RNA sequence: GGUAGUAGUUUGUACAGUUUGAGGGUCUAUGAUACAACCCGGUACAGGAGAUAACUGUACAGGCCACUG
């Protein structure tokens, strides 16, 4: 139901991934410069 | 590339370190926690590890020290109330010069043993002659006595004359204790031959320093309330205590309490001191420097010196990172005299082979210490009626 | 007297992982549909890694019961 905290990605759960950590992206505008609440076109 | 400090400035603010380079202890691992000491690998235990109760346990406490150190500074007026309170304390519950003649006039029970034994081996000792306690630290008389006689047969006989007479009330000897002892409450010890060389100092203190007694006093009360004092069913030794004062005023920034030796020394190797050896005071000068008051004198409230230990035992230093010793104002490592590392390291000047203290072992005593510690520096601090004080 | 070690049986803490009972949504919804499958969805999210008890072995501090080089 919630995006996967590590990736970003409804596949899997933190717990349950096991990539390495990555640059967060925003869902919005899915740009990893900034976050969802800082979205300039939003 | 960037992200990825995101990724761990979350544990950062749970103080998380990933290492600098890899430790050769733990090579795989690459991360390290500043509370719990622990190595992990991987960002994902590291996660683990903050889901730990003992992390989380250990976050709240470093939480409150933080929190206490951020306590405002007192006023002068709370500073004053509290200074009045704590001698109020000390006065009231504190053996004055009146309670010591009273025991002294011990001389009519060595008067009385003196008939059946020709050789009487009595001298005051205790919280008595130092005026550190009321009847709490080796109450009433304990005695010492040469080795050249021999020990049993000294307790035996004297105590069969206690045990004789009717006239007292329960009268028994325990022979469990690290000497063998006599209750009538009186103290049958003989071989003694450091107690007497250390209850010397502490009643030459007594008044060369006046502050000294009555703060003293207030740790000795605190810990009877706390019932740390007890060294039986662990805790801490009841009359070092009174050297663990002796520590924080000789650590102070402004000393109140000059050096035992190092203030005047020779070829000093600060590497050992073993070799070097103390004898008995001399007219309440330094203790023996062959092989004890400031050049200027030093008086403060009593509130701002029990708010000075407070800090320096409960938010200054870590208890377990250094022993408490009043040879030398230069702390020293506990591994150097490779004493363990579970119970407090508390070490009396004339005897450095054996840690004093060795009753606080378990981990949930020390714990409760700690944390009376901090209650005790929160209710202090803090503003209330009487200066916060009992 | 000092260092170190020593079968089980005991000590208090922390603990890879393995199993009950309590946990968190529930209101944001038309309709289906003998025991013959599937469901429209305005009114949801923020930067947040999500639980307590009986087993399983374990680094620590001294001992039971006292011993050994
Ligand atoms: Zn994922
Ligand atoms: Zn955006």
């Amino acid at each position: 139901g919630d995006r996967c905290y590590n990736c970003g990605g409804l596949d899997h759960h933190a717990k349950e991934c096991k990539l390495p950590p990555q640059p967060k992206k925003c869902h919005f505008c899915q740009s990893i410069s900034h976050m969802v609440a800082s979205c300039p076109l939003k | 590339r960037l992200g990825l400090k995101q990724a761990e400035e979350r544990l950062e603010r749970d103080h998380i370190f990933r290492l600098e380079k890899r430790s050769p202890e733990y090579t795989n691992c690459r991360y390290l926690c500043k509370l719990c000491l622990i190595h992990i690998e991987n960002i994902q235990g590291a996660h683990k590890h903050i889901k730990e109760k003992r992390h989380k346990k250990n976050i709240l406490e470093k939480q409150e020290e933080s929190e206490l150190r951020s306590l405002p500074p007192p006023s002068p007026a709370h500073l004053a109330a509290l200074s009045v309170a704590v001698i109020e304390l000390a006065k009231e519950h504190g053996i004055t010069d009146d309670d010591l003649r009273v025991r002294q006039e011990v001389e009519e029970m060595s008067k009385v043993i003196t008939t059946f034994l020709p050789e009487c081996s009595l001298r005051l000792y205790g919280s008595s002659l130092t005026r550190f306690a009321l009847k709490s630290s080796d109450v009433n008389i304990d005695i010492k006595f040469p080795p050249k006689m021999n020990h049993p047969d000294l307790l035996i006989k004297v105590l069969g004359i206690l045990k004789k007479n009717v006239l007292y009330v329960d009268v028994e000897s325990d022979f469990h204790a690290k000497v063998p002892v006599v209750v009538c409450l009186c103290r049958v010890s003989a071989g003694n031959d450091m107690a007497c060389l250390t209850t010397d100092l502490l009643t030459a203190l007594g008044k060369i320093e006046p502050v000294f007694i009555p703060l003293v006093l207030a740790f000795r009360y605190w810990a009877k309330l706390c019932y740390i004092d007890s060294q039986t069913d662990g805790g801490i030794p009841s009359y070092c205590f009174a050297l663990m004062v002796m520590f924080f005023l000789q650590q102070r920034k402004p000393p109140l309490l000059p050096c035992l030796l190092g203030s005047w020394i020779e070829g000093f190797d600060p590497k050992r001191m073993d070799d070097f050896q103390l004898k008995g005071i001399v007219e309440e000068k330094f203790v023996k420097w062959e092989c004890l008051a400031l050049e200027t004198p030093n008086r403060v409230s009593l509130g701002q010196l029990w708010l000075e230990l407070l800090k320096f035992y409960t938010l200054d230093f870590a208890l377990e990172e250094y022993v408490i010793c009043v040879r030398i104002q230069d702390i020293l490592t506990r591994e150097n005299k490779n004493w363990p590392k579970r119970r407090i390291a508390i070490e009396d000047p004339f005897s450095v082979k054996r840690n004093v203290a060795r009753s606080l072992n378990s981990q949930l005593v020390y714990e409760y210490v700690v944390e009376r510690f901090r209650a005790a520096y929160r209710y202090f601090a803090c503003p209330q009626t009487k200066g916060g004080n009992k």
